[PDB]
């Protein structure tokens, strides 16, 4: 399937903020054991994957490659909209 | 060099105005010939490199709508830029005084500054022509073990290739781990 650059930004942001369940983070007993600061400071961060390919059907990223002039930050962008975008070649070589 | 925010210097013969806080870098290099003009789909011979007691480097400041171009530099790899029109004498060499020459203050007193223009572009070099300066594309330098793990206190220059294990931010001063 072919999705838009909007449409797949939506979908990552709400299935990201979906599963934000502390407690898997933190089981037991580790918090039993710790103060407020640096359970706070622990759980102040955290990150997610997400591979399209596993989804019911497939999805294929297609997009313009376009380097704006004011932050420097090359970008996939279609009519829908932009999109940050990290660009690397083979074998730990930079593009 | 990185890219933040960057304050330039008093223009030589302007108007003595402080330059604004404006997001910019700069990146040092060394030339490999001299003059070069085109010549059909190629370019033609270059001038020989004037044999000057003046070390083959160049700085060369990226500012107004040339920052687009930050992600496409990277050690190790052949550079030629290209001046559209025709081939003005003195454009490869040192900044005009008369023109727009602005440096941050860690660049104005330079002897060796090349202030990139608009119309200019960059390209990538092939492979098999300049194979010979290729040669040198070993791993990026860096500092021994020794050196980053004396204790000393003096210079406070490392390099190294880790792998990340654990990140964690900072808060109350904006850090992260």
């Amino acid at each position: 399937s072919f999705p838009t650059l909007a449409t797949l930004k939506e979908e990552g942001q709400r299935k990201a903020w979906a599963s934000f369940d502390p407690k898997a983070l933190l089981p037991l007993p580790e918090a039993s054991y710790l103060p407020s600061c640096q359970l706070n400071r622990r759980l102040a961060w955290s990150w997610l994957c997400l591979l399209p390919s596993a989804f019911c059907p497939a999805q294929v990223l297609l997009g313009v490659l376009v380097a704006s002039s004011h932050k420097g930050c090359l970008q996939l962008r279609d009519q829908s909209g932009s999109l940050p975008c990290l660009l690397l070649a083979k074998h730990s070589q930079p593009l | 060099e990185a890219l933040m925010k960057r304050n330039f210097c008093v223009p030589p013969g302007a108007s003595p105005e402080v330059p604004k806080p404006a997001l910019s870098f700069y990146v040092l290099g060394s030339w490999l010939g001299g003059t070069q003009r085109k010549e059909g789909t190629g370019w033609g011979l270059p001038e020989p490199q004037g044999n000057d007691d003046n070390d083959q480097k160049v700085h060369l400041i990226f500012f107004g709508s040339s920052v687009r171009w930050f992600e496409f530099l990277h050690p190790g790899q052949v550079y030629r830029l290209v001046a559209p029109g025709p081939a003005t004498p003195m454009l490869f060499e040192k900044d005009g005084s008369s023109c727009i020459s602005r440096r941050p203050l860690e660049l104005a007193g330079c002897a060796s500054c090349l202030t990139v223009q608009d119309n200019w572009t960059l390209e990538l070099e092939s492979s098999q022509d300049i194979q010979d300066v290729l040669d040198a594309n070993k791993s990026l330098p860096e500092s021994s073990l020794t050196d980053l793990l004396s204790d000393n206190f003096t210079d406070s220059l490392v390099s190294f290739s880790a792998e990340i294990l654990s990140r964690t931010l900072c808060e109350p001063r904006r850090c992260v781990k």
